[PDB]
Order: structure tokens, then C-alpha cells, then sequence
């Protein structure tokens, strides 16, 4: 199958910047009946992908003049003269030349902003849960930027991998930040064996981790 | 204007088949081909197959054995059928007009989110998340709600019957075993809690359950 490789994987931009996104194919995308089927799609949150450019450089109707496409053979480019808020989303290249047709992996165009350290909060199991025989410790890491973040769980200071489930929001449409939840799930018995529970967050805003902790004895 | 309307299930039992109808308007299936594509978190956008205007089909070789596409020109219907679904077939599925030659008619259906599971409908356990006994004080305090062990999606989580809307973060549900779990957090000024009550309201339409949980100091 033809690999379509997109660069960059994500592109922070501010409104009024220029933007360039690239797509490289593993093979020359040859014409079919004189047509070169290379298209670019934009997908916004919750919506279907919409066609921006077809046949390498032709703007689909309704698509504004700040969008342009160029390239040939194995190398293709989507350009945006001047980013508007409505251009934020995930762009995909598509080749319709060699069966099976294939998409690039996507480039997220995202809005650049001031740096924000996450607000970290940790929560011990509820007593209702405890009675049911389960023990979930929850950590919220809210309203951070940029998106790169790593969460580490510690039980009595010993790194904990198993029973962790994380969930991330997409970039907030209002403040452009990210948020994440991390839940360490253990049995009630397992929970009781230990005293100290820590959620450690590593984020660009500092070398020193942001630590939040509680002790099962209080 | 030009449109493709999709109809089909939200839930498919493992080993069972997925039928989706695409209803075309604004153009004739005698004129253009209709493609099928799916999008999953892990695999990205995958092209599945096409039915051409002339009536012939092409399929992605990784699916050809369990995939079929047919159409009724008169009723403007395109039929997609995939057999023997498994958990990794969970995806959003789209019909689309793509591989575009002309400046007109290029649109994708509103996608159909298809979840493959043998789970039975299960009401959520709802647990309030109050700060630990000894947690440090800020001008703001984060509270939370843990919603665990439900099927199918969605639940809807609101705070103070929707009266608290700013400072809320509700995280995407994640599969824990074969049931879903999510959490939600709200942030209020420290001076207002616990003096001003905060309650998470969790609705799960499929089990007809509506549960309120007041967040109380531990
Ligand atoms: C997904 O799961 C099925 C059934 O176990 C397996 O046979 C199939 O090849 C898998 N597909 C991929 C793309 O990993």
C-alpha cells in the first residue's frame, strides 16, 4: 500500500501567521485518465472531514483563497496564507491514485498561547466506593499548555504503572488549554496496605515535577 | 443543498454484521462513485471501498472478504455491509464522495459511530470526590465526580442541575474492562464551599437512571 507521510504531526500557530503542511508518498502519485488524485481535507472537532483541495491544487467551491496546494510526484504541500480561527483542526492528505486509496496520518493545526502550568488536584477514594470494595484515586491536571505532559503515580514513593487509566480533553475552544484526568484503580484491600498516594506531573513549565499527595491516615 | 445522509446502528454485537445506508441527494448515483471510510483513534482514517457510478466495486484488500457495497440508483441508496465485527472495528464510519474531478458535489456523510461490544446495559456507580482531609488551601477548590461501570455510552454529567457550567471539565469515557468510566471536575471559589452546596447530576438514558450526589467534606 502507498504510505502517505505527513509533517509536522502538529503545528502551533497564532492567528495571522502563515502555515505550511507537507505530505510525502512512498510512490509517485501517477495520473489516472489524466487526473492527479491528491486531495486535502480539514476535520474540525465533532464534524466530518471537508474537502479543501482536489487534484493537487484546485480549491473546492466555498474554500477561501488563503488555501493553496502544490506539489508533484511524491511531495505535496498545503499552504495557508493567513490562518483564521476556523482553520483550526486536523488536516489530512489523501491519494486516490493507487488502490487501496490511503490517507496521511494527520497534522493538527492548533492555536499558540501563553504557557500554563497544570492545576493539579488529587482525590482519595470516596467512602461509598470503599464500602463497595473498590478504591479509585483520581488526579485532575487541568488547563495546561503546551500539550506535552507526563503523569507518574507513586504509592509510598514507589512508582506505580498498573491500574492507571488516563483521559485527555482536546484543546479548549475558549482558552486553548488542555486538561487530563488520571485514575489509579486498586482493590480496597490493596488500598489499605499503603499510606501515601502521589500524582506527579512533569510539564514543560518546569523541571521540578508538580507533586500532589495525601496520606491514608490523614 | 448536496447531502449524504447515513443511517445505521450505534452498537453491534461481536461476530455480527454492520449495515449502513447512505442516502444521496443533490446528485445521481448514476453519475458519481461513493466511497466508504472509517476513522478510529488508533488507526486514523482508513479507506474501505468504493462503488463506482457504473456499478462496479473496489475494496481495500485487508477487508475484501468481509466487506460488501451495493446500491439502488432509483432510491438514491448506497448499502454498506461489513461482516463479523470485532472490538477493533469500533470506529466512526462515513460514506463519502471523494477522488474528485469536478468543482462540485464533494461531501461526506455525518459519520456513524459504531461500538462493538457484548456488554449489557448497566447503570453507573456515581461517587463524589471531595478534597482529602489535609489538602492545601488555594483561592479555588476543585471538586469532582467519578462515574464508573456503565454501558452503553453516553452519560451526561452536570453540576447543580447545569447551574454550574463554567470551570467544569468532563473527560472522555474510557473502556475499563468492558464498561465505561469517566470523571468530571468543577472548580469554585474556596469561600463558597462547603457553605454553598455542590451536587453532580448524572443521567444515563439507556438505564433510565438519574442520580444526584452532593459533594460533602470527608
Ligand atoms: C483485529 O482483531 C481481529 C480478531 O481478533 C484480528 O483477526 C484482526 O486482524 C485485527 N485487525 C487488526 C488490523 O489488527
Amino acid at each position: 500500500d502507498i504510505l502517505m507521510n505527513q509533517t509536522p504531526l502538529s503545528l502551533p500557530v497564532s492567528l495571522g501567521d502563515q502555515a505550511s503542511i507537507s505530505c510525502r508518498s512512498s510512490q509517485y502519485i501517477v495520473h489516472r485518465n489524466g487526473n492527479t488524485y491528491l486531495e486535502w481535507y480539514l476535520q474540525k472537532p465533532g464534524q466530518s472531514p471537508k474537502l479543501l483541495i482536489y487534484k493537487v491544487s484546485n480549491r473546492f467551491s466555498g474554500v477561501p483563497d488563503r488555501f493553496s496546494g502544490s506539489g508533484s510526484g511524491t511531495d505535496f504541500t498545503l499552504k495557508i496564507s493567513r490562518v483564521e480561527a476556523e482553520d483550526l483542526g486536523v488536516y489530512y492528505c489523501f491519494q486516490g491514485s493507487h488502490v487501496p486509496y490511503t490517507f496521511g496520518g494527520g497534522t493538527k493545526l492548533e492555536l499558540k498561547r501563553a504557557d500554563a502550568a497544570p492545576t493539579v488536584s488529587i482525590f482519595p477514594p470516596s467512602s461509598e466506593q470503599l464500602t463497595s470494595g473498590g478504591a479509585s484515586v483520581v488526579c485532575f491536571l487541568n488547563n495546561f499548555y503546551p500539550k506535552d505532559i507526563n503523569v507518574k503515580w507513586k504509592i509510598d514513593g514507589s512508582e506505580r504503572q498498573n491500574g492507571v487509566l488516563n483521559s485527555w480533553t482536546d484543546q479548549d475552544s475558549k482558552d486553548s488549554t488542555y486538561s487530563m484526568s488520571s485514575t489509579l484503580t486498586l482493590t480496597k484491600d490493596e488500598y489499605e496496605r499503603h499510606n501515601s498516594y502521589t500524582c506527579e506531573a512533569t510539564h514543560k513549565t518546569s523541571t521540578s515535577p508538580i507533586v500532589k499527595s495525601f496520606n491514608r491516615n490523614e | 443543498q448536496v447531502q449524504l445522509k447515513e443511517s445505521g446502528p450505534g452498537l453491534v454485537q461481536p461476530s455480527q454484521s454492520l449495515s449502513i445506508t447512505c442516502t444521496v441527494s443533490g446528485f445521481s448515483l448514476t453519475t458519481y462513485g461513493v466511497h466508504w471510510v472509517r476513522q478510529s483513534p488508533g488507526k486514523g482514517l482508513e479507506w474501505l471501498g468504493v462503488i463506482w457510478s457504473g456499478g462496479s466495486t473496489d475494496y481495500n484488500a485487508a477487508f475484501i472478504s468481509r466487506l460488501s457495497i451495493s446500491k439502488d440508483n432509483s432510491k438514491s441508496h448506497v448499502f454498506f455491509k461489513m461482516n463479523s465485527l470485532q472490538a477493533n472495528d469500533t470506529a466512526i464510519y462515513y460514506c463519502a464522495r471523494m477522488r474528485i474531478t469536478t468543482d462540485w458535489f464533494a461531501y461526506w456523510g455525518q459519520g456513524t459511530l459504531v461500538t462493538v461490544s457484548a456488554a449489557k446495559t448497566t447503570p453507573p456507580s456515581v461517587y463524589p470526590l471531595a478534597p482529602g482531609s489535609a489538602a492545601q488551601t488555594n483561592s479555588m477548590v476543585t471538586l469532582g465526580c467519578l462515574v464508573k461501570g456503565y454501558f452503553p455510552e453516553p452519560v451526561t454529567v452536570t453540576w447543580n442541575s447545569g447551574s454550574l457550567s463554567s470551570g467544569v471539565h468532563t473527560f472522555p469515557a474510557v473502556l475499563q474492562s468492558d464498561l465505561y468510566t469517566l470523571s468530571s471536575s468543577v472548580t469554585v471559589p474556596s469561600s463558597t464551599w462547603p457553605s454553598e452546596t455542590v451536587t453532580c447530576n448524572v443521567a444515563h438514558p439507556a438505564s433510565s437512571t438519574k442520580v444526584d450526589k452532593k459533594i460533602v467534606p470527608r
